Protein backbone atom coordinates (compact mmCIF):
# COMPACT_ATOMS: atom_id res chain seq x y z
CA UNK A 1 0.00 0.00 0.00
CA UNK A 2 3.03 2.60 0.74
CA UNK A 3 5.31 3.90 -2.08
CA UNK A 4 7.92 2.19 0.38
CA UNK A 5 6.05 -1.20 0.89
CA UNK A 6 5.45 -1.26 -3.25
CA UNK A 7 9.32 -0.24 -3.96
CA UNK A 8 10.58 -3.12 -1.35
CA UNK A 9 8.17 -5.35 -2.51
CA UNK A 10 9.30 -4.88 -5.98
CA UNK B 1 20.92 -17.19 6.05
CA UNK B 2 23.85 -15.84 4.08
CA UNK B 3 24.79 -12.67 6.47
CA UNK B 4 25.86 -14.76 8.95
CA UNK B 5 28.34 -16.71 6.68
CA UNK B 6 30.36 -13.91 5.19
CA UNK B 7 33.86 -13.55 6.27
CA UNK B 8 34.82 -9.57 7.34
CA UNK B 9 36.24 -8.92 4.07
CA UNK B 10 33.33 -10.36 1.84
CA UNK B 11 30.86 -8.38 4.31
CA UNK B 12 33.18 -5.40 3.17
CA UNK B 13 33.23 -6.08 -0.72
CA UNK B 14 29.91 -6.98 -0.64
CA UNK B 15 29.10 -3.58 1.04
CA UNK B 16 31.53 -1.53 -1.04
CA UNK B 17 29.38 -3.22 -4.31
CA UNK B 18 26.45 -2.13 -3.13
CA UNK B 19 26.97 1.70 -2.82
CA UNK B 20 24.30 3.93 -4.70
CA UNK B 21 25.42 6.69 -7.09
CA UNK B 22 26.10 10.58 -6.19
CA UNK B 23 23.22 11.74 -7.88
CA UNK B 24 22.75 15.56 -9.09
CA UNK B 25 20.99 17.91 -8.58
CA UNK B 26 19.10 20.50 -10.89
CA UNK B 27 20.57 23.70 -9.36
CA UNK B 28 21.49 26.38 -11.97
CA UNK B 29 23.67 29.41 -11.53
CA UNK B 30 21.65 31.16 -13.80
CA UNK B 31 18.32 30.93 -11.59
CA UNK B 32 18.20 33.81 -8.39
CA UNK B 33 18.22 31.39 -5.21
CA UNK B 34 15.74 31.74 -2.98
CA UNK B 35 14.80 30.00 0.61
CA UNK B 36 12.17 28.45 -1.43
CA UNK B 37 13.62 27.37 -4.39
CA UNK B 38 16.89 26.15 -2.76
CA UNK B 39 14.85 23.91 -0.34
CA UNK B 40 13.29 22.14 -3.42
CA UNK B 41 16.40 21.42 -5.00
CA UNK B 42 17.47 19.37 -1.70
CA UNK B 43 14.41 17.25 -0.87
CA UNK B 44 13.82 17.21 -4.81
CA UNK B 45 17.44 15.45 -4.40
CA UNK B 46 16.65 13.70 -1.30
CA UNK B 47 13.72 11.95 -3.21
CA UNK B 48 15.95 10.60 -6.00
CA UNK B 49 18.13 9.70 -3.59
CA UNK B 50 15.44 7.64 -1.65
CA UNK B 51 14.67 5.13 -4.64
CA UNK B 52 18.55 4.55 -4.61
CA UNK B 53 18.46 3.62 -0.79
CA UNK B 54 15.95 1.54 -0.91
CA UNK B 55 17.35 -0.65 -3.73
CA UNK B 56 20.63 -0.13 -1.84
CA UNK B 57 19.06 -1.56 1.88
CA UNK B 58 17.92 -4.57 -0.16
CA UNK B 59 21.97 -5.64 -1.20
CA UNK B 60 22.59 -4.74 2.42
CA UNK B 61 23.42 -8.49 4.20
CA UNK B 62 20.32 -9.63 6.23
CA UNK B 63 18.47 -7.12 5.32
CA UNK B 64 16.37 -9.19 2.92
CA UNK B 65 15.91 -12.08 5.91
CA UNK B 66 13.18 -9.62 7.16
CA UNK B 67 9.99 -9.46 7.02
CA UNK B 68 8.43 -6.66 4.30
CA UNK B 69 7.07 -5.20 7.26
CA UNK B 70 10.11 -5.24 9.27
CA UNK B 71 11.80 -3.69 6.18
CA UNK B 72 9.52 -0.63 5.88
CA UNK B 73 9.89 0.10 9.49
CA UNK B 74 13.55 0.22 9.59
CA UNK B 75 13.61 2.56 6.50
CA UNK B 76 11.15 4.87 7.90
CA UNK B 77 13.31 5.58 10.87
CA UNK B 78 16.73 5.54 9.27
CA UNK B 79 16.05 6.82 5.67
CA UNK B 80 17.52 10.67 6.98
CA UNK B 81 19.81 9.49 9.05
CA UNK B 82 21.60 7.63 5.45
CA UNK B 83 21.00 10.48 3.33
CA UNK B 84 22.86 13.05 6.19
CA UNK B 85 25.57 10.44 7.01
CA UNK B 86 25.92 9.98 3.09
CA UNK B 87 26.03 13.83 2.95
CA UNK B 88 28.81 14.54 5.82
CA UNK B 89 30.88 11.51 4.23
CA UNK B 90 31.16 13.14 0.35
CA UNK B 91 31.21 16.24 2.00
CA UNK B 92 34.90 15.26 3.95
CA UNK B 93 37.54 16.56 1.47
CA UNK B 94 35.67 20.48 1.76
CA UNK B 95 35.87 21.58 4.70
CA UNK B 96 33.11 24.28 5.55
CA UNK B 97 31.04 23.01 2.84
CA UNK B 98 28.50 20.45 1.93
CA UNK B 99 28.18 18.76 -1.02
CA UNK B 100 24.63 17.60 -1.91
CA UNK B 101 25.82 17.49 -5.28
CA UNK B 102 28.79 17.66 -7.49
CA UNK B 103 26.80 20.95 -8.80
CA UNK B 104 25.70 22.27 -5.14
CA UNK B 105 27.96 22.84 -2.66
CA UNK B 106 27.42 24.77 0.05
CA UNK B 107 29.03 26.95 2.50
CA UNK B 108 25.99 27.78 4.58
CA UNK B 109 26.42 31.46 4.13
CA UNK B 110 23.40 29.58 3.32
CA UNK B 111 20.72 32.05 3.11
CA UNK B 112 17.57 29.70 4.71
CA UNK B 113 15.59 29.81 7.74
CA UNK B 114 15.79 27.11 11.11
CA UNK B 115 18.98 25.24 8.76
CA UNK B 116 21.67 27.14 9.91
CA UNK B 117 22.07 24.75 12.82
CA UNK B 118 22.43 22.16 10.71
CA UNK B 119 24.86 22.83 8.39
CA UNK B 120 26.83 23.63 11.54
CA UNK B 121 26.21 20.48 12.86
CA UNK B 122 26.55 18.54 9.70
CA UNK B 123 29.82 20.08 9.18
CA UNK B 124 31.14 19.45 12.60
CA UNK B 125 30.20 15.69 12.07
CA UNK B 126 31.75 16.17 8.21
CA UNK B 127 34.88 17.57 10.06
CA UNK B 128 34.67 14.86 12.75
CA UNK B 129 35.37 11.99 10.21
CA UNK B 130 38.09 14.06 8.30
CA UNK B 131 40.10 14.17 11.15
CA UNK B 132 39.75 10.18 11.93
CA UNK B 133 40.30 10.21 8.75
CA UNK B 134 37.05 7.32 8.16
CA UNK B 135 37.91 5.12 5.36
CA UNK B 136 35.08 3.79 2.79
CA UNK B 137 35.42 0.54 4.20
CA UNK B 138 34.52 2.05 7.82
CA UNK B 139 31.45 4.73 6.31
CA UNK B 140 29.30 1.68 4.43
CA UNK B 141 30.06 -0.37 7.76
CA UNK B 142 28.42 2.68 9.70
CA UNK B 143 25.78 2.83 7.33
CA UNK B 144 24.96 -0.60 7.48
CA UNK B 145 24.65 -0.37 11.00
CA UNK B 146 22.13 3.22 10.68
CA UNK B 147 19.74 0.78 8.61
CA UNK B 148 19.59 -2.11 10.99
CA UNK B 149 19.68 0.18 14.38
CA UNK B 150 17.74 2.87 14.34
CA UNK B 151 14.39 1.21 13.95
CA UNK B 152 15.55 -2.24 15.86
CA UNK B 153 13.67 -0.46 19.24
CA UNK B 154 10.38 0.30 18.35
CA UNK B 155 9.50 -2.33 16.25
CA UNK B 156 5.73 -10.71 19.24
CA UNK B 157 7.87 -13.14 18.17
CA UNK B 158 10.91 -11.87 18.59
CA UNK B 159 13.64 -13.45 16.55
CA UNK B 160 13.68 -11.25 14.15
CA UNK B 161 15.40 -8.90 16.43
CA UNK B 162 17.46 -11.51 17.43
CA UNK B 163 19.09 -11.89 13.93
CA UNK B 164 19.37 -8.42 13.70
CA UNK B 165 21.29 -8.28 16.87
CA UNK B 166 23.34 -11.28 14.85
CA UNK B 167 23.76 -8.92 12.28
CA UNK B 168 25.05 -5.98 13.81
CA UNK B 169 27.21 -8.17 15.73
CA UNK B 170 28.72 -9.39 12.76
CA UNK B 171 29.44 -6.04 10.84
CA UNK B 172 31.10 -4.98 14.41
CA UNK B 173 33.96 -7.76 13.76
CA UNK B 174 33.92 -6.05 10.40
CA UNK B 175 34.38 -2.88 12.03
CA UNK B 176 37.39 -4.57 14.31
CA UNK B 177 38.67 -6.43 11.60
CA UNK B 178 39.36 -2.85 9.27
CA UNK B 179 41.21 -1.26 12.32
CA UNK B 180 43.21 -4.16 12.96
CA UNK B 181 43.87 -4.38 9.33
CA UNK B 182 44.99 -0.86 9.33
CA UNK B 183 48.17 -1.70 12.36
CA UNK B 184 45.64 0.15 15.39
CA UNK B 185 46.32 -1.75 18.64
CA UNK B 186 43.70 -3.18 20.52
CA UNK B 187 43.13 -0.02 22.94
CA UNK B 188 42.90 1.98 19.42
CA UNK B 189 40.89 -0.34 17.82
CA UNK B 190 38.27 -0.57 20.52
CA UNK B 191 38.56 3.42 20.68
CA UNK B 192 37.99 4.08 17.07
CA UNK B 193 34.76 1.81 17.63
CA UNK B 194 33.65 3.59 20.20
CA UNK B 195 34.15 7.18 18.13
CA UNK B 196 32.49 5.96 15.53
CA UNK B 197 29.22 5.00 16.85
CA UNK B 198 29.20 7.78 19.15
CA UNK B 199 28.81 10.12 16.08
CA UNK B 200 25.77 7.92 15.32
CA UNK B 201 23.98 9.60 18.42
CA UNK B 202 24.92 12.97 16.61
CA UNK B 203 23.41 11.43 13.51
CA UNK B 204 19.87 10.51 14.88
CA UNK B 205 19.80 13.85 17.00
CA UNK B 206 20.56 15.66 13.88
CA UNK B 207 17.43 13.06 12.23
CA UNK B 208 14.99 14.29 14.56
CA UNK B 209 15.41 17.41 14.06
CA UNK B 210 15.06 17.07 10.08
CA UNK B 211 11.73 15.37 10.80
CA UNK B 212 10.73 18.33 13.16
CA UNK B 213 11.79 20.83 10.17
CA UNK B 214 9.89 18.38 7.63
CA UNK B 215 7.15 18.82 8.93
CA UNK B 216 7.05 22.37 9.09
CA UNK B 217 7.90 22.93 5.37
CA UNK B 218 4.77 20.69 4.92
CA UNK B 219 2.94 22.67 6.33
CA UNK B 220 3.60 26.06 5.31
CA UNK B 221 3.22 24.74 1.86
CA UNK B 222 5.19 26.41 -0.21
CA UNK B 223 8.44 23.63 -0.23
CA UNK B 224 7.22 21.20 -2.97
CA UNK B 225 7.33 17.80 -1.32
CA UNK B 226 7.17 14.49 -2.99
CA UNK B 227 4.38 11.42 -2.25
CA UNK B 228 7.61 9.26 -1.14
CA UNK B 229 8.69 11.82 1.14
CA UNK B 230 5.14 12.92 2.60
CA UNK B 231 4.60 9.24 3.40
CA UNK B 232 7.79 8.79 5.59
CA UNK B 233 7.08 12.20 7.17
CA UNK B 234 3.62 10.53 8.03
CA UNK B 235 5.11 7.67 9.25
CA UNK B 236 7.38 9.38 11.70
CA UNK B 237 4.43 11.43 13.09
CA UNK C 1 43.41 17.23 33.98
CA UNK C 2 43.69 14.59 36.58
CA UNK C 3 40.69 12.95 34.90
CA UNK C 4 43.47 11.18 32.41
CA UNK C 5 46.06 9.86 34.77
CA UNK C 6 42.87 7.79 36.49
CA UNK C 7 43.24 3.88 36.15
CA UNK C 8 40.49 2.11 34.99
CA UNK C 9 39.38 1.13 38.65
CA UNK C 10 40.20 4.49 39.87
CA UNK C 11 37.68 5.93 37.34
CA UNK C 12 34.97 3.25 38.24
CA UNK C 13 35.28 4.08 41.82
CA UNK C 14 35.09 8.08 41.65
CA UNK C 15 31.66 7.57 39.21
CA UNK C 16 30.17 4.64 41.43
CA UNK C 17 30.75 7.33 44.65
CA UNK C 18 29.42 10.16 42.61
CA UNK C 19 25.64 8.20 42.21
CA UNK C 20 23.37 10.53 42.92
CA UNK C 21 20.16 9.22 45.39
CA UNK C 22 17.19 8.00 44.40
CA UNK C 23 14.52 10.30 45.52
CA UNK C 24 11.03 9.98 46.51
CA UNK C 25 7.82 11.10 44.69
CA UNK C 26 4.80 12.82 46.71
CA UNK C 27 3.04 10.67 49.08
CA UNK C 28 -0.80 9.68 48.87
CA UNK C 29 -3.87 7.54 43.73
CA UNK C 30 -5.34 6.26 40.38
CA UNK C 31 -3.91 8.74 38.18
CA UNK C 32 -5.41 11.75 36.76
CA UNK C 33 -3.07 13.23 33.94
CA UNK C 34 -2.35 16.18 35.35
CA UNK C 35 -1.81 14.48 38.83
CA UNK C 36 1.06 12.26 36.90
CA UNK C 37 2.73 15.00 34.89
CA UNK C 38 3.09 17.12 38.23
CA UNK C 39 4.34 13.84 40.33
CA UNK C 40 6.93 13.58 37.32
CA UNK C 41 7.85 16.99 36.96
CA UNK C 42 7.88 17.74 40.25
CA UNK C 43 10.74 14.50 40.71
CA UNK C 44 12.50 15.76 37.24
CA UNK C 45 13.22 18.99 38.92
CA UNK C 46 15.01 17.98 42.21
CA UNK C 47 16.85 15.46 40.24
CA UNK C 48 18.10 17.83 38.32
CA UNK C 49 19.77 19.38 41.21
CA UNK C 50 21.60 16.13 42.18
CA UNK C 51 22.54 15.69 38.20
CA UNK C 52 24.32 18.87 38.19
CA UNK C 53 26.54 17.74 41.59
CA UNK C 54 27.05 14.32 40.33
CA UNK C 55 28.13 16.04 37.08
CA UNK C 56 30.51 18.19 38.69
CA UNK C 57 31.99 14.74 40.25
CA UNK C 58 32.56 13.18 37.13
CA UNK C 59 36.38 13.15 36.32
CA UNK C 60 37.14 15.47 33.43
CA UNK C 61 33.92 17.61 33.78
CA UNK C 62 35.57 20.29 36.34
CA UNK C 63 38.01 21.01 33.80
CA UNK C 64 35.01 22.60 31.72
CA UNK C 65 34.89 26.08 31.02
CA UNK C 66 31.80 27.08 33.37
CA UNK C 67 30.03 27.66 29.48
CA UNK C 68 30.83 23.98 28.14
CA UNK C 69 29.61 22.74 31.75
CA UNK C 70 26.04 24.40 31.34
CA UNK C 71 25.61 23.40 27.51
CA UNK C 72 26.95 19.66 28.27
CA UNK C 73 23.88 19.35 30.89
CA UNK C 74 21.56 21.42 29.19
CA UNK C 75 22.15 19.24 25.81
CA UNK C 76 21.69 15.92 28.11
CA UNK C 77 19.81 16.46 31.03
CA UNK C 78 16.66 14.28 29.83
CA UNK C 79 19.03 11.59 28.24
CA UNK C 80 20.33 11.18 31.85
CA UNK C 81 17.06 11.07 33.87
CA UNK C 82 16.17 8.62 31.16
CA UNK C 83 19.14 6.49 31.84
CA UNK C 84 18.59 6.77 35.18
CA UNK C 85 14.86 5.83 34.59
CA UNK C 86 15.42 2.57 32.29
CA UNK C 87 18.32 1.62 34.97
CA UNK C 88 16.26 0.94 38.04
CA UNK C 89 13.31 -0.09 36.35
CA UNK C 90 15.83 -3.60 34.94
CA UNK C 91 14.55 -5.48 37.98
CA UNK C 92 11.10 -4.20 37.49
CA UNK C 93 10.28 -6.14 33.99
CA UNK C 94 7.09 -4.18 32.53
CA UNK C 95 7.42 -1.56 34.76
CA UNK C 96 8.63 1.74 35.24
CA UNK C 97 10.32 2.66 38.69
CA UNK C 98 10.32 6.77 38.32
CA UNK C 99 10.66 6.15 42.37
CA UNK C 100 10.32 3.42 44.64
CA UNK C 101 6.79 4.58 45.68
CA UNK C 102 6.34 5.49 41.90
CA UNK C 103 6.11 2.40 40.24
CA UNK C 104 4.38 2.92 36.41
CA UNK C 105 3.75 0.68 33.85
CA UNK C 106 2.44 1.09 30.21
CA UNK C 107 -1.30 1.05 31.10
CA UNK C 108 -1.17 4.57 32.91
CA UNK C 109 1.06 5.94 30.21
CA UNK C 110 -2.34 6.33 28.43
CA UNK C 111 -3.37 8.74 30.86
CA UNK C 112 -1.25 11.03 29.55
CA UNK C 113 -1.92 11.84 24.84
CA UNK C 114 1.52 10.35 23.62
CA UNK C 115 3.06 8.81 26.89
CA UNK C 116 2.06 5.42 26.00
CA UNK C 117 4.94 5.96 23.28
CA UNK C 118 7.87 6.35 25.26
CA UNK C 119 6.58 4.55 28.16
CA UNK C 120 6.88 1.23 25.82
CA UNK C 121 10.69 2.88 24.50
CA UNK C 122 11.76 3.11 28.20
CA UNK C 123 10.12 -0.31 29.04
CA UNK C 124 12.38 -1.70 25.73
CA UNK C 125 15.42 0.23 26.90
CA UNK C 126 14.72 -1.20 30.27
CA UNK C 127 14.40 -5.05 29.16
CA UNK C 128 17.26 -4.43 26.70
CA UNK C 129 19.44 -4.00 29.51
CA UNK C 130 18.20 -6.72 31.71
CA UNK C 131 18.60 -8.95 29.08
CA UNK C 132 21.98 -7.65 28.68
CA UNK C 133 23.09 -8.56 32.53
CA UNK C 134 24.05 -4.49 32.33
CA UNK C 135 26.30 -3.99 35.57
CA UNK C 136 26.29 -1.20 37.86
CA UNK C 137 29.95 -0.15 36.54
CA UNK C 138 28.20 -0.36 32.62
CA UNK C 139 25.70 1.89 33.91
CA UNK C 140 28.25 4.93 35.50
CA UNK C 141 30.13 4.91 32.53
CA UNK C 142 27.14 5.04 30.09
CA UNK C 143 25.64 7.41 31.86
CA UNK C 144 29.02 9.74 32.03
CA UNK C 145 29.64 9.38 28.14
CA UNK C 146 26.06 11.42 27.64
CA UNK C 147 26.93 13.38 29.67
CA UNK C 148 30.29 14.65 27.50
CA UNK C 149 29.02 13.06 24.46
CA UNK C 150 25.78 14.69 23.61
CA UNK C 151 26.78 18.11 22.79
CA UNK C 152 30.29 17.64 22.23
CA UNK C 153 29.09 18.30 18.63
CA UNK C 154 27.00 21.62 19.64
CA UNK C 155 30.53 23.40 20.64
CA UNK C 156 39.29 17.92 22.47
CA UNK C 157 39.64 17.49 26.12
CA UNK C 158 36.45 15.85 26.13
CA UNK C 159 37.57 13.25 23.48
CA UNK C 160 40.53 12.17 25.60
CA UNK C 161 38.18 11.73 28.26
CA UNK C 162 35.61 9.99 26.48
CA UNK C 163 38.44 7.87 25.27
CA UNK C 164 39.22 7.49 28.78
CA UNK C 165 35.91 5.53 29.54
CA UNK C 166 35.69 3.58 26.69
CA UNK C 167 39.11 2.50 28.30
CA UNK C 168 37.45 1.51 31.62
CA UNK C 169 34.43 -0.33 29.88
CA UNK C 170 36.46 -2.28 28.44
CA UNK C 171 38.47 -2.90 31.53
CA UNK C 172 35.07 -3.81 32.78
CA UNK C 173 34.51 -6.53 30.41
CA UNK C 174 37.98 -8.23 30.28
CA UNK C 175 37.60 -8.63 34.38
CA UNK C 176 33.78 -10.03 33.87
CA UNK C 177 35.72 -12.14 31.68
CA UNK C 178 34.33 -11.87 28.53
CA UNK C 179 36.47 -12.48 25.35
CA UNK C 180 38.11 -10.06 22.65
CA UNK C 181 35.18 -10.88 20.47
CA UNK C 182 32.36 -10.39 23.03
CA UNK C 183 34.52 -6.93 24.42
CA UNK C 184 34.13 -5.48 21.38
CA UNK C 185 30.97 -6.61 20.08
CA UNK C 186 29.39 -5.66 23.92
CA UNK C 187 30.74 -2.35 23.71
CA UNK C 188 29.11 -1.54 20.56
CA UNK C 189 25.81 -3.23 21.68
CA UNK C 190 25.90 -0.48 24.85
CA UNK C 191 26.87 2.73 22.36
CA UNK C 192 24.04 1.93 20.17
CA UNK C 193 21.23 1.41 22.57
CA UNK C 194 22.81 5.97 23.12
CA UNK C 195 21.36 6.30 19.78
CA UNK C 196 17.72 5.44 20.95
CA UNK C 197 18.06 7.03 24.56
CA UNK C 198 19.39 10.10 22.32
CA UNK C 199 15.66 9.72 20.49
CA UNK C 200 13.89 8.97 23.01
CA UNK C 201 15.20 12.20 24.33
CA UNK C 202 14.78 14.04 21.38
CA UNK C 203 10.60 13.00 21.65
CA UNK C 204 10.79 13.81 25.42
CA UNK C 205 11.21 17.45 24.93
CA UNK C 206 9.05 18.11 22.11
CA UNK C 207 5.86 16.92 24.55
CA UNK C 208 7.50 19.24 27.23
CA UNK C 209 7.57 22.04 24.73
CA UNK C 210 3.80 21.68 24.28
CA UNK C 211 3.17 20.89 27.83
CA UNK C 212 4.59 24.15 28.47
CA UNK C 213 2.68 25.77 25.86
CA UNK C 214 -0.45 24.60 27.46
CA UNK C 215 0.06 25.98 30.74
CA UNK C 216 -1.78 23.04 32.54
CA UNK C 217 1.07 21.61 34.02
CA UNK C 218 2.92 23.52 36.49
CA UNK C 219 6.38 23.72 35.42
CA UNK C 220 9.88 24.91 37.34
CA UNK C 221 11.98 28.02 36.37
CA UNK C 222 14.82 25.46 36.30
CA UNK C 223 13.04 22.98 34.19
CA UNK C 224 11.74 25.95 31.53
CA UNK C 225 15.27 27.31 31.16
CA UNK C 226 16.35 23.74 30.39
CA UNK C 227 13.57 23.58 28.11
CA UNK C 228 14.53 26.96 26.78
CA UNK C 229 18.09 25.79 25.85
CA UNK C 230 16.85 23.03 23.06
CA UNK C 231 15.17 25.76 21.32
CA UNK D 1 20.75 34.78 34.32
CA UNK D 2 20.75 31.17 34.45
CA UNK D 3 19.70 29.24 37.75
CA UNK D 4 22.29 26.27 35.64
CA UNK D 5 25.13 28.97 36.54
CA UNK D 6 24.11 29.30 39.76
CA UNK D 7 23.49 25.39 40.95
CA UNK D 8 27.26 24.76 39.00
CA UNK D 9 29.41 27.74 40.65
CA UNK D 10 27.77 26.23 43.83
C1 LIG E 1 15.69 17.30 5.05
C2 LIG E 1 16.50 18.55 4.76
C3 LIG E 1 16.47 18.76 3.27
C4 LIG E 1 17.17 17.57 2.60
C5 LIG E 1 18.57 17.42 3.16
C6 LIG E 1 19.36 16.44 2.51
C7 LIG E 1 19.23 16.21 1.16
C8 LIG E 1 20.01 15.29 0.50
C9 LIG E 1 20.94 14.60 1.21
O1 LIG E 1 21.69 13.71 0.60
C10 LIG E 1 21.10 14.82 2.54
C11 LIG E 1 20.33 15.74 3.20
C12 LIG E 1 20.53 15.91 4.57
C13 LIG E 1 19.91 17.14 5.20
C14 LIG E 1 18.51 17.31 4.69
C15 LIG E 1 17.87 18.56 5.22
C16 LIG E 1 17.60 18.60 6.71
C17 LIG E 1 16.58 19.54 6.73
C18 LIG E 1 16.22 20.39 7.69
C19 LIG E 1 16.81 20.44 8.97
C20 LIG E 1 16.75 21.59 9.72
C21 LIG E 1 17.30 21.64 10.99
C22 LIG E 1 17.90 20.54 11.56
C23 LIG E 1 17.94 19.36 10.84
C24 LIG E 1 17.38 19.33 9.57
C25 LIG E 1 15.97 19.52 5.56
O2 LIG E 1 15.02 20.22 5.28
C1 LIG F 1 10.08 14.80 30.78
C2 LIG F 1 8.92 13.89 31.13
C3 LIG F 1 8.55 14.14 32.55
C4 LIG F 1 9.72 13.74 33.44
C5 LIG F 1 10.15 12.30 33.16
C6 LIG F 1 11.16 11.81 34.01
C7 LIG F 1 11.24 12.24 35.31
C8 LIG F 1 12.18 11.76 36.18
C9 LIG F 1 13.05 10.80 35.75
O1 LIG F 1 13.97 10.34 36.58
C10 LIG F 1 12.97 10.33 34.47
C11 LIG F 1 12.03 10.82 33.60
C12 LIG F 1 12.00 10.32 32.30
C13 LIG F 1 10.78 10.74 31.41
C14 LIG F 1 10.43 12.12 31.65
C15 LIG F 1 9.16 12.46 30.95
C16 LIG F 1 9.19 12.44 29.46
C17 LIG F 1 8.10 13.26 29.21
C18 LIG F 1 7.26 13.26 28.19
C19 LIG F 1 7.37 12.43 27.10
C20 LIG F 1 6.27 12.24 26.30
C21 LIG F 1 6.37 11.45 25.18
C22 LIG F 1 7.58 10.86 24.81
C23 LIG F 1 8.69 11.08 25.60
C24 LIG F 1 8.58 11.87 26.73
C25 LIG F 1 7.95 14.09 30.21
O2 LIG F 1 7.09 14.94 30.28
Amino acid sequence: HKILHRLLQD
Amino acid sequence: SLALSLTADQMVSALLDAEPPILYSEYDPTRPFSEASMMGLLTNLADRELVHMINWAKRVPGFVDLTLHDQVHLLECAWLEILMIGLVWRSMEHPGKLLFAPNLLLDRNQCVEGMVEIFDMLLATSSRFRMMNLQGEEFVCLKSIILLNSGVYTFKSLEEKDHIHRVLDKITDTLIHLMAKAGLTLQQQHQRLAQLLLILSHIRHMSNKGMEHLYSMKCKNVVPLSDLLLEMLDAHR
